[PDB]
This record gives C-alpha cells, sequence and structure tokens, in this order.
C-alpha cells in the first residue's frame, strides 16, 4: 500500500511537471508563431 | 526589412507610372479622322 501511494504521487507530481513545461512550450511557441504572422504579414505587405 | 527597401523602390516606380498615367489621360482618332475625310467627301459630292 504504502508502495502504492508513492507510487502514485510520484506519478501526480510527473504529470504536473509534464504540463508546466507543455505550458511554457506553448507560450514560446505562440510568441514564435506571432513572429512569424508578422513577418508573413510583412512580406504580404512589400 | 529588405522587402521594405523594395516596396520603396515599388511605390517610387508606381508613383512614376501615375504621373505618366495622368499625363496620358490629361487607332480610334485615325477611324474618327477616316470618317471625318469620308463626311468631307461626302459634303463636297453635295456642294
Amino acid at each position: 500500500k504504502k508502495l502504492n501511494r508513492l507510487a502514485h504521487i510520484r506519478l501526480k507530481k510527473g504529470r504536473d511537471q509534464t504540463h508546466e513545461a507543455k505550458q511554457k512550450v506553448d507560450a514560446y511557441h505562440l510568441q514564435l508563431q506571432n513572429l512569424l504572422y508578422e513577418v508573413m504579414h510583412l512580406q504580404k505587405e512589400i | 526589412k529588405k522587402q521594405i527597401l523594395q516596396a520603396k523602390r515599388i511605390r517610387k516606380n508606381r508613383q512614376e507610372y501615375d504621373a505618366l498615367a495622368k499625363v496620358i489621360q490629361h487607332h480610334e482618332t485615325l477611324k474618327e479622322l477616316e470618317a471625318l475625310g469620308k463626311e468631307l467627301e461626302h459634303l463636297s459630292h453635295i456642294k
């Protein structure tokens, strides 16, 4: 029982850290997408 | 930035082309002159 509880808690912590990393990567990707949209619109206007 | 320079060049070219188009606006003429010559020939025959 103690081993199962420890494993479940570790899995929850790992999933939380992965979700945090996913949010960070999504923010970076949104910044990069804004930059690419700016470049595309500037090439379209020019 | 290079594309902005190129767009400035293209805008200068478009301004020159618009100046040319406005200067021109400021085959059909030969056909109108031929019709006027035919009308003058008909008027000479009537006279």
